[PDB]
């Protein structure tokens, strides 16, 4: 499947994930696709800020399914 | 996976979100970070040794570090105010949304990726702050170019 992340600068990634894809994974590849550590992702779906230890699957995210991204930025 | 503020003694209440708790006009999901609402009086809670934070918002809304701290005890548990987070790389942009409803105003963070807003947009105190990366990320006044 394929999904979508908006950004906090308002970048709309296009990301190729599994259904049973973790969380961590995600924002791994989110750090691949932009270069934004693990260390300041919060991924939210609807509201509710989504768990690392959990999957996709887990929300009933299903494809073209946008996934909002806040930066918990440390320091 | 275990979470600290979850049987935190200064907080009543369960597991909620930042903006249900205390709801303004915050910046698309910059608020969904969970929390429980403060039950127990200030604490006393020594200023943080890494407060680079909290000096980039006392130059830009004059109040002290000391009352900022305070509010800050205020409106969060203690378990998310000093903690191993807190002593090793410093202060969150949470407790900047938390001092952007206490306060009032809508702060910019131009970070090294570029820049963000934290804090009630129904408000009209507008401080800016610079971000770094670092490492770690640096708080500091004003903005950069
Ligand atoms: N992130 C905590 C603040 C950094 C700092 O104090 O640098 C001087």
């Amino acid at each position: 499947m394929q999904i979508f992340v908006k950004t906090l600068t308002g970048k709309t990634i296009t990301l190729e994930v599994e259904p049973s894809d973790t969380i961590e994974n995600v924002k791994a590849k989110i750090q691949d696709k932009e270069g934004i550590p693990p260390d300041q992702q919060r991924l939210i779906f609807a509201g509710k800020q989504l768990e690392d230890g959990r999957t996709l699957s887990d929300y009933n995210i299903q494809k073209e399914s946008t996934l909002h991204l806040v930066l918990r930025l440390r320091g | 996976l275990p979470a600290p503020l979850t049987n935190d003694p200064t907080a009543i209440g369960p597991v909620l979100p930042f903006e249900e708790l205390h709801p303004r006009r915050y910046p698309e999901n910059t608020a969904t970070f969970l929390t429980r609402l403060r039950s127990l009086p200030s604490n006393h809670l020594p200023q943080p040794t890494l407060n680079c934070l909290l000096s980039a918002v006392s130059d830009q809304t004059k109040v002290s570090e000391e009352h900022l701290w305070e509010s800050l005890q205020t409106i969060l548990p203690d378990s998310q105010l000093s903690n191993e987070e807190t002593n090793t790389l410093g202060l969150s942009t949470e407790h900047l949304t938390a001092l952007a409803h206490l306060y009032n105003f809508q702060a910019t963070v131009y970070s090294d990726r570029g820049p963000i807003l934290f804090g009630p947009s129904d408000t009209i105190k507008r401080i800016d702050i610079t971000h770094t990366t670092g490492p770690p990320s640096h708080f500091s006044p004003g903005k950069r170019l």
